[PDB]
């Protein structure tokens, strides 16, 4: 079975399943975990900073794609960067061209069409990753989860990568709790950092191995790190 | 050259002269610029010989194939082909066309593409070299859902005065009628319409 | 300014009885200044020969043209390419550069090798070919050599009298202009052999 | 150049002087500038004599590879669009203007086209610097229904009005008739009316009156 | 996707070996037996048509000796449509030396640039390589008379005579017995004949079977003539040597 | 999409075969059989019209082609390839001749020509050699009368006579027996009459029989008069009728 | 042999194109969605698998509109519908900038399905993996379709793809049976939301959300919109009605 | 133009250059080497476009000694000439074609003869005794037409030179900073450092 | 190896598997088709089967127009019969503007046909597993039926069937022109040439027809048509009453 339909994206399974989006799904889980939640006033985004040694950083997952928006990353960092760039692109063309910040919900539908690309051709590869965006448009706030097989979806809060359901199921718990954090950032991001710690297991979320960043209403998306989150663990 | 293309109670009719000259030579003294591009939807070409009969040639290409996928096109699309040619090559073309077809829905429809390459829905239009000494005339006696005799009247006259002022027109006057009926093909002589 | 005067030259072909005649001058100028007076107009490849007029670099870039695609037409074709042929040949080549020709005025002569006929043509420089039975001529000297030939000739002629006869057309004409002469070199063809003579002419 | 065609009852004929011109100096007093492009297509042409060749060579090309590839005889409509596409897309630069006639499956055939790439259709016509002599008499003495022989008589006329009146026309006039049920007979120089008379001396040279500064062999055996 | 069905022609064996030019090479070990031998006043170039008829045209044939140019000729082992696409584009290569240099190209030279065109399927592009194997026999002013050989490979040497196709280690053997330096055209002539006949896989060795080609350099001229010996040639040739 | 297939189909086995041509070859071997037969002053190539259905119409179906006016081929294998190679080699013959020389192409040339289209089949990325197996008759001024066999290896050989396809064997065979340079066209067309009747199962006649000739000029199937040099095609298809009467003297 | 299953544009003994198949698979592994025609317009509807409480609800929409009269629907792989979508969009717009009218629905149904077909022609590309519904009102009347991954499609009364097709489809088939005079835009928007709750007892585990859209030539004007508010509620409740 | 004359003896070649250059109304350098070694045999002079000159003379001295090297053997001077003249006549059908005039002096070892070729920026090329480029040319050819022997030994053609040059100093309306002259024979290619008062 | 079943190459039996699997999808649709000429006019007869009833039965058709004068009936699934159509569309458009006159049938056939050849030699581009009829009137040949299938093969004929029980009907066929002795049904009226067809095709397939059961096409100088369910039920009550 599997082995003879695995070979390469552009192959069906007998079932009708693409094995190499699905192997490809499979490196968001090895992923370090990170999570997503916003109010009516803000979005936050709590990641987990994953280290090789205790003499090696834990490499970046948040990456800002425009003064509005910006996303966590879980899976291979390469594809991230390639994916949140061209983001970076789409919001600066909608801007110059336009003079129109880009909706987050198009910036979803973006991702979607470039990561479906790969699954339909000959010799490409899926993209290794997962990305939660999020966003302050026209429309408040906004969370997107992107996921390589080209699915993106809106959701209130969530969480990726390893363990990542613990903090998922504490969301869909809290969910009437945070969702009216509204006015109020502090508390948005605690209610992360609580969501976050919910898929722990190995440590405990360090100083210099939490990262978070928000947007909102009157924030523009920034990136804390270190000393900025102490105040938070 | 002096074409028209008016629309009438029952459909629309077309008229040319059918001189071509090179200079002050006539190099053809009976030529047709009454031309079909399908069915039931004819053209009047004014300008470059050469340019108007290749542009007319692709858009006869254009609607046969449009046929073929879609059946029969809407004298509005006609129109939209041959401007699509027109303003995307304006910088090499030379041609003033008008364009006239029969629907059973909208019955007579005119629409003109001068020589920027711009589209106009019209009444009637006229168009060529000798269009311009009678704009007065065909204002004056133009009128809405006129009868097909007295159209292919209105056409004779301002042709024959057009062909009478301008050196670039003469010949015979052809004429064109579209109407549910089918198409009918018209011709006047000099010794007619000159003395009218 | 105009290519097809740069050099100057000249070159005519006749026919005759069971024969053929070309010949060119021998100079080679840049403008008024004469540079060179062993410069040759007629090439020949296998039994046909060529006479280029015109733009002196287009003269050499046609010949060393023609020798490579001769050359190839024989290995494939395993014979020598006859006149008619090779007329066709330099008509398409040269029509191939429609639109920034080589200002060159070819003339083509020779006798087929199968029917033994006598055969002369002349094309324009973008391949017009002009087949006379007569004679053709080419270069700056082109209306003072129709005007001799015109008077001159009459046919039939042998071998030893068109020589006289294209000599003297060439020669004559050649000293009514300014950028012909400094030499020249005549070829008398036949089926069997062919003679080739330089003549005596003014240096001036 | 002075070329003309003519319908009539049965088919259609064409004719052109022989003249052929470099500036004011007559290159070739009797070249032919009827072309066959297929077997009962032929073709007249008029403008830059290199373009008109190649021109209707091309063309003739297609047409006969195009008659082998549909298995039926070349149209003359076929030789019409093609020449008119080709000469359009060149904007006029390749100078060629003919008249070509013929006759196929479908009747007899007349038209004309020029180097822009628009054409006329009639049952007379004439292009060339001859072109209004020509026209002249054709206006003068066509007439509908001509038999074939009235046919080739008013073109051999027309042509001639070129010959005597325009100069940059002249020498013999050639015909070809197309007729719709046989072959298309073709007459090079049906009409000789220019033979240079005969010279008032012969200047046949005396042996050796040239000077020789060398001699030799030419190796032509490889 | 494609992947799937590509023979990947170019690839190095664990032995550091090309399998398409071994197995060409195996190919052109079945085609008719080609020989060359160089001698001071010429070149012999002498080849068995492999697989022949009463019906077959022997007049009009020509399957292994090729003309290259005037100085220089070639004798195929191979793939005779392969043989012809390199030979072709052999001549052209030929006539560009000559409208650039107005000289004609040096033997080797030639020879290279067509090795240089069998190495490349060799190295990219996912094509099989040129079942071909060439003698070449030519000569210029600068090395006078050559003779050299190429193969699938693309690799190319000189010799003083030399076999390719079938049966090439019995008739290298037998040549590598009777060639000596000081040889003469006559002598290389009969000695080509003599090999052939030794190895041939036929009956006997009759002129219908054969192509013969010699380069000599005329004494009465001064320059190089290539002569492709005819039916009748051959016939003759064939009988005085003893063979009748 | 795009053409993935940039690598050779055809491709050397161990055993020094190349596996494609072979099977092309085999594919010729099925087809039915062809001939053709070179006289003095002529040559005559034919094969059988083998109809695939009484309900089709047989003259829309020539496998016997002229592709100049004084060359005309004729096969055996698979009917497409061959239309297409006639196609091409009808192209061929202009573009790289009449349109350079302006004169047909010698037989000898557009058989290379057409050897060589073959031959790239066989190289070339992503394609399969042609199945089938031609024999190209013409008559050129410096060459005469020849007759020539072209292989989906690309090859090429000229023959007096033989026979391609189904019974090649045999009647090449019957061949070698009636051939002799001596023959005259009409020798020739006998004698290939009589070969191709051991190849046909069934009924033998003009209109299941398919056979053509180069050889003297045809200024009745030229089309026109008025130019001497112009003298008319030497190739010609003989009708159902003309075989028929030589049948009858079978 | 076997393995004719592994490359998308290789015929089976029996002349079947496995990979085709098996993009059909993963179209019946999809939501159920429908279309209805009605006597001026068509309907559309699709279920929504409620996956979590934090799917913001009315969001993630998947109801998709291709130049201003034509509404797409799919059910299979939704990325490939997308791109589907993309496709005809452009589709469209080059045939709008071209003739001026907006494109018929039949020549825009051909668009897809020529586009689709293509997919199924080479092995360098994989077949979509969804069946689509899609409509809209032009120049003569409304019309429905439905496209396979086989490229295949037809005009349909009413059509329906996904987990629960044969329910719909039963449905269907009782509306074209009990209605032969033609249903109402206003009824179709209820009768849809009615077949979807049925079709959804194929998937009753997870809770889903309702999402209709219409074209009617009198309800819309021939453009095509979402259904909302209350026109969306009242047939949301249309069917939590019958359901019991 | 520049000075650029060639001069053909018995058993030489011997090419005179001018050493001024000037741009403008400065005369920039006067010690100029208008000349490059295409082969142990074979010397190239040039003039023309201020750019074109050097560019495409070195352009072609690498083409030369790349063949060299290649096939371990000197081109005939007659084959490198043959070489030039088709680049400057493919040259001067392209984009910006090299206004670059050359003359091209080498001793063919194998016919043990000197060879004078002159080749201008359309590709013209023709073998002469003697030859020069520019307005040179049109007070040498006659000066030579006069003064010149085919048998002239390689002293007497420098003679023969100095002839020249005197000529140009006088009539010539440029000041062109005197010749640099160079010998090219069956030992290589030399340079008489003394002609500034020979 | 034995990939020379997956791509079109030729088999040891020099044979080409793509091409015969491509014969066998002209039978999925399970339809039969017949053509045959008239004395000015050509007819050609389809099955056609609706089975789903949520189906427009207007959109179900095999028969296209590829051009004022040329009609085409394909056996093979719709998709690549579509594809084959609008390639039949674009390349009779073309002829015309390029040519001056209308494509011939055999011609389109003969281009059809060699489009499918190369399926047959390039491996990236798989055969259509279709049949093509064409048909027409041809100002040149008359009444004209020309059919190709994935091979490129193409013939033309004085009548044809194709479809699962193709045989039967060809068998029928030939029978009556055996009979006839002439190669056409000497008819006047195309009426009476479609009832003709439709007649022989029950005798074949042995079964009866509905106005909805069928679908017919015709040519006629410079004109082909389809008829309507009500144009066909004229033409079976016609039938009707003669037995």
């Amino acid at each position: 079975f599997r082995n003879n339909y695995d070979g390469d994206t552009v192959t069906f399974s007998p079932t009708g399943r693409l094995f190499q989006v699905e192997y490809a799904l499979e490196a968001i889980k090895q992923g370090s975990v990170t999570v997503g939640l916003r109010s009516n006033t803000h979005a936050v985004l709590v990641a987990l900073k994953r280290n090789a040694d205790e003499l090696s950083s834990y490499q970046k997952k948040i990456i800002k794609c425009d003064e509005h928006m910006g996303l966590s990353l879980a899976g291979l960092a390469p594809d991230a960067r390639v994916l949140s760039n061209y983001l970076r692109q789409q919001c600066n063309y909608s801007s110059l061209v336009f003079n129109r910040k880009l909706a987050v919900e198009r910036a979803g539908h973006l991702l979607c069409d470039k990561a479906q690309k790969n699954t339909q051709s000959y010799g490409g590869r899926p993209y290794g990753v997962g990305l939660l965006i999020i966003g302050y448009d026209k429309s408040g706030a906004h969370l997107l989860e992107f996921q390589p097989s080209g699915n993106v979806t809106e959701l209130y809060g969530t969480a990726i990568g390893a363990r990542s359901q613990g903090a998922k199921t504490y969301l869909e718990r809290t969910l009437d709790t945070f969702i009216k954090i509204d006015g109020n950032p502090d508390e948005l991001i605690k209610a992360g950092v609580e969501a976050i710690s919910q898929s722990l297991r190995d440590e405990s979320l360090t100083v210099d191995n939490l990262s978070i960043a928000i947007v909102g209403k009157d924030t523009p998306f920034t990136i804390y790190d270190g000393e900025a989150v102490a105040k938070y663990i | 050259t002096s074409i028209m293309a008016v629309t009438f109670k029952d459909g629309v009719i077309l008229g040319a002269d059918s001189r071509t000259t090179t200079g002050a030579y006539i190099a053809n003294r009976v030529t047709d610029k009454l031309t079909r591009v399908h069915d039931k939807i004819w053209c009047c070409r004014s300008g470059s010989a050469a340019d108007t009969q290749a542009i007319a040639d692709i858009v006869q290409y254009h609607l046969e194939l449009y046929t073929s996928q879609y059946g029969t096109p809407s004298t509005e699309t006609a129109a939209s082909v041959f401007k699509e040619l027109c303003y995307e090559n304006k910088d090499n073309l030379t041609a003033g066309i008008i364009v006239a077809g029969y629907d059973d829905k909208n019955k007579g429809e005119v629409y003109t593409i001068p020589l920027g390459g711009s589209v106009h829905k019209l009444p009637y239009a006229i168009a060529g070299s000798g269009s311009t000494f009678i704009y007065g005339y065909c204002d004056k006696n133009f009128r809405e859902n006129m009868s097909k005799e007295e159209t292919v009247d209105f056409i004779k006259h301002s042709l024959s005065q057009a062909i009478k002022w301008d050196g670039s027109s003469g010949g015979v006057i052809r004429m064109v009628v579209l109407t549910a009926a089918g198409v009918e093909r018209l011709i006047f002589y000099p010794d007619e319409y000159e003395q009218l | 300014s105009d290519p097809s005067s740069i050099n100057g030259g000249i070159v005519v072909a006749m026919t005759g009885k069971d024969c053929v005649a070309i010949a060119c001058d021998l100079r080679l100028g840049s403008q008024s200044l004469g540079v060179s007076n062993k410069f040759e107009k007629i090439f020949h490849y296998g039994h046909v020969f060529l006479g280029i007029t015109g733009l002196a670099t287009d003269v050499t870039t046609l010949n060393e043209m023609f020798r490579y695609k001769t050359n190839l037409y024989k290995l494939k074709e395993e014979r020598a390419i006859e006149p008619e042929t090779f007329t066709q040949l330099v008509s398409s080549s040269l029509y191939e550069r429609r639109f920034g020709p080589y200002f060159v005025g070819p003339v083509v002569a020779g006798i087929n090798s199968k029917s033994g006929k006598p055969f002369i043509a002349g094309f324009d420089l973008i391949g017009c070919i002009d087949e006379a039975k007569d004679f053709i001529v080419s270069g700056t000297a082109s209306d003072q050599l129709f005007g001799m030939c015109e008077s001159l000739y009459e046919p039939n002629l042998e071998p030893e009298d068109l020589f006289e006869t294209i000599s003297q057309a060439l020669l004559n004409a050649a000293d009514r202009d300014a950028l012909s002469g400094w030499g020249a070199v005549v070829y008398i063809i036949k089926k069997d052999e062919v003679v080739k003579r330089y003549l005596k002419m003014r240096q001036d | 150049t002075t070329i003309v065609g003519v319908k009539f009852n049965n088919g259609v004929v064409i004719a052109a002087d022989t003249r052929s011109t470099q500036g004011p100096i007559v290159a070739d007093k009797n070249c032919a500038k009827l072309h066959r492009i297929s077997p009962k297509i032929w073709c007249a042409g008029a403008g830059t004599a290199a373009d008109t060749e190649a021109v209707t060579q091309l063309i003739g090309s297609n047409i006969e590879l195009h008659s082998l590839y549909t298995s039926r005889e070349p149209r003359v409509v076929s030789a019409l669009q093609m020449l008119k596409q080709h000469l359009f897309k060149y904007q006029g630069h390749i100078g060629a203007y003919l008249i070509v006639a013929g006759v196929d499956p479908t009747g007899s055939h007349l038209f004309s086209i020029h180097a822009h790439g628009s054409t006329d259709v009639g049952y007379y016509l004439s292009l060339g610097s001859g072109s209004l002599a020509a026209m002249a008499v054709l206006e003068s003495h066509w007439k509908q229904d001509l038999t074939k022989e009235e046919a080739i008589k008013l073109a051999s006329d027309a042509i001639q009005a070129g010959i005597w009146n325009d100069l940059g026309s002249g020498s013999n006039v050639d015909v070809c008739v197309m007729e719709i049920g046989k072959d298309a007979e073709y007459l090079r120089n049906y009409l000789t009316p220019n033979v240079r008379e005969e010279k008032q001396k012969s200047y046949k040279f005396p042996r050796g009156t040239t000077a020789v500064l060398k001699e030799s062999i030419v190796n032509i055996c490889d | 996707g494609s992947r799937r069905y590509d023979s990947r022609t170019t690839i190095f064996s664990p032995e550091g070996r090309l399998y398409q030019v071994e197995y060409a090479l195996e190919s052109i070990s079945h085609a008719g037996t080609a020989i060359g031998i160089m001698a001071s006043d010429g070149i012999v170039l002498a080849a068995e048509r492999k697989v022949t008829s009463t019906l077959l045209e022997q007049d009009t044939s020509t399957e292994k000796l090729y003309k290259l140019n005037d100085k220089i000729a070639v004798a195929v082992a191979g793939l005779t449509a392969d043989a012809e696409i390199l030979i072709n584009t052999a001549r052209i290569h030929a006539q560009n030396y000559l409208k650039t240099y107005n000289e004609d190209i040096p033997v080797e030279i030639l020879v290279r640039r067509l090795s240089d065109i069998k190495q490349g399927y060799t190295q990219h592009g996912g094509l099989r390589p040129f079942g071909v194997s060439f003698i070449y026999a030519g000569y210029d002013d600068r090395y006078g008379y050559q003779l050299y050989t190429s193969n699938p490979s693309g690799n190319y040497t000189g010799w003083k005579a030399i076999s390719v196709g079938a049966n090439t280690s019995a008739a290298q053997t037998l040549l590598q017995m009777d060639y000596k330096d000081d040889m003469k055209v006559d002598d290389a002539i009969e000695l080509a004949l003599k090999t052939l006949s030794k190895t041939t896989d036929s009956s006997a060795l009759t002129y219908d079977r054969l192509e013969f080609a010699t380069i000599r350099k005329g004494a009465n001229d001064g320059e190089v003539y290539q002569k492709i010996f005819k039916p009748q040639e051959i016939k003759d040739i064939l009988v005085k040597t003893g063979i009748t | 999409m795009t053409d993935r297939y940039s690598f050779s189909l055809t491709t050397f086995s161990p055993s020094g075969k190349l596996g494609q041509i072979d099977y092309a070859l085999t594919a010729v071997k099925q087809g039915v059989t062809s001939l053709g037969i070179k006289a003095t002053n002529g040559v005559v190539i034919a094969t059988e019209k083998k109809s695939s259905s009484p309900l089709a119409m047989s003259e829309t179906l020539s496998k016997v082609s002229l592709l100049t006016p004084d060359i005309g081929a004729v096969y055996s294998g698979m009917g497409p390839d061959y239309r297409v190679l006639v196609d091409k080699s009808r192209k061929v013959a202009h573009t790289s001749y009449k349109r350079i020389y302006g004169e047909y192409p010698p037989t000898k040339l557009l058989v290379s020509e057409v050897a060589k289209i073959m031959q790239e089949a066989t190289q070339s990325g992503g394609v399969r050699p042609f199945g089938v197996s031609l024999l190209i008759a013409g008559h050129d001024e410096f060459n005469g009368f020849s007759l020539y066999q072209v292989d989906p290896s690309g090859s090429y050989f000229p023959w007096k006579a033989t026979a391609i396809g189904k019974g090649s064997v045999a009647a090449k065979t019957f061949l070698e027996k009636r051939w002799n340079d001596e023959l005259e066209l009409e020798d020739a067309i006998h004698i290939a009459l009589l070969t191709l009747k051991e190849s046909v199962e069934g009924e033998f006649n003009g209109d299941t029989i398919e056979l053509a000739i180069i050889g003297d000029e045809n200024p009745d199937l030229l089309g026109y008069t008025g130019i001497p040099t112009d003298k008319g095609p030497r190739f010609r298809k003989l009708t159902s009728q003309e075989i028929n009467d030589r049948l009858e003297a079978l | 042999g076997t393995g004719y299953d592994l490359s998308n544009s290789v015929f089976s003994p029996d002349g079947r194109n496995f990979q085709v198949e098996y993009a059909v698979k993963a179209v019946e592994n999809g939501t159920t969605s429908i279309g209805i025609k009605c006597n001026d317009g068509v309907v559309f509807a699709v279920e929504k698998l409620i996956t979590s409480k934090l799917l913001v609800p009315q969001k993630n929409v998947k109801i998709q509109v291709v130049d201003r009269h034509i509404g797409c629907v799919y059910s299979g792989l939704i990325p490939d519908g997308r791109h589907l979508v993309n496709r005809g969009r452009e589709e469209a717009a080059s045939f709008k900038k071209l003739y001026k009218t907006p494109i018929p629905i039949p020549a825009f149904a051909d668009r897809l399905g020529q586009y689709v077909q293509a997919h199924t022609l080479y092995n360098s590309v994989r077949p979509f993996g969804v069946s689509t519904i899609f409509g809209g009102v032009d120049k003569n009347g409304a019309h429905l379709y439905m496209l396979e991954p086989s490229g295949s499609y037809w005009g349909y009364k009413g059509a329906a793809t996904g987990k629960g097709r044969q329910s719909a489809k039963a449905e269907l088939e009782k509306l074209v049976d009990h209605h032969p005079e033609g249903l109402s835009a206003r009824e179709a928007v209820k009768q849809a939301a009615k077949i979807i709750y049925l079709a959804h007892e194929d998937n009753k585990e997870k809770d889903f959300e309702l999402e209709i859209s219409w074209c009617s030539l009198s309800e819309t004007n021939g453009l095509h919109k979402f259904v909302k508010g209350d026109l969306l509620q009242e047939a949301i409740d249309f069917a939590q009605k019958e359901i019991n | 133009m520049d000075i650029i004359l060639g001069i053909r003896v018995q058993d030489s070649v011997i090419l005179a250059s001018s050493k001024a250059v000037t741009r403008g109304i400065s005369v920039l350098k006067d010690s100029d080497d208008k000349t490059r070694q295409l082969s142990p045999h074979t010397l190239m002079s040039f003039a023309g476009e201020a750019g074109d000159t050097v560019q495409f003379a070195e352009y072609i001295q690498a083409n030369i000694q790349l063949y060299s090297i290649r096939e371990d053997y000197e081109l005939s001077p007659q084959a490198v000439s043959s070489f030039v003249r088709q680049e400057l006549a493919k040259s001067i059908r392209s984009r910006r074609p090299y206004q670059v005039n050359v003359l091209i002096g080498g001793y063919d070892k194998k016919k043990n003869k000197p060879e004078l070729y002159q080749i201008d920026y359309l590709g013209t090329k023709v073998e002469l005794p003697y030859g020069a480029h520019g307005y040179s040319g049109f007070y040498t050819f006659s000066l030579l037409d006069h003064h010149y022997r085919p048998d002239m030994t390689t002293e007497e053609g420098l003679d023969l030179l100095k002839l020249c040059v005197q000529e140009l100093e006088k009539r010539m309306p440029m000041d062109f900073k005197g010749v640099i002259v160079k010998i090219v024979d069956k030992d290589g290619i030399r340079q008489v450092d003394d002609f500034q008062a020979q | 190896a034995g990939y020379d079943r997956h791509i079109t190459i030729f088999s040891p039996e020099g044979r080409l598997y793509q091409v015969e699997y491509a014969f066998k999808a002209t039978n999925q649709t399970n339809i039969n088709s017949l053509a045959v000429r008239g004395k000015d006019c050509t007819v050609v007869i389809s099955q056609k089967k609706v089975p789903d009833k949520l189906l427009d039965p207007t959109t179900v058709s095999y028969i296209f127009c590829i051009s004022r004068t040329i009609g085409m009936v394909v056996n093979g699934p719709i998709p690549d019969a579509r594809n084959a159509a609008l390639r039949a569309k674009a390349e009779a458009a073309e002829f015309r503007y390029k040519y001056g006159y209308d494509m011939p049938c055999d011609v389109l056939a003969k281009r059809m046909a060699n489009l499918s050849q190369i399926y047959t030699q390039r491996a990236y581009m798989r055969p259509l597993g279709v049949i093509l009829t064409f048909v027409s009137v041809d100002e040149e040949l008359g009444p004209s039926i020309y059919k190709t299938d994935p091979a490129g093969y193409y013939v033309g004929y004085k009548a044809t069937a194709t479809g699962p029980k193709q045989q039967e009907i060809t068998t029928n066929l030939e029978n009556h022109f055996k009979k006839s002795k002439i190669d056409h049904i000497n008819e006047e009226s195309w009426e009476k040439v479609v009832e003709f067809a439709i007649t022989h095709m029950i005798d074949a397939l042995g079964t009866e027809f509905s106005k909805n059961d069928l679908e017919v096409g015709v040519a006629t100088k410079d004109k082909f048509f389809t008829l309507s369910a009500e144009n066909i039920e004229e033409r079976l009550v016609a039938i009707a009453e003669q037995d």
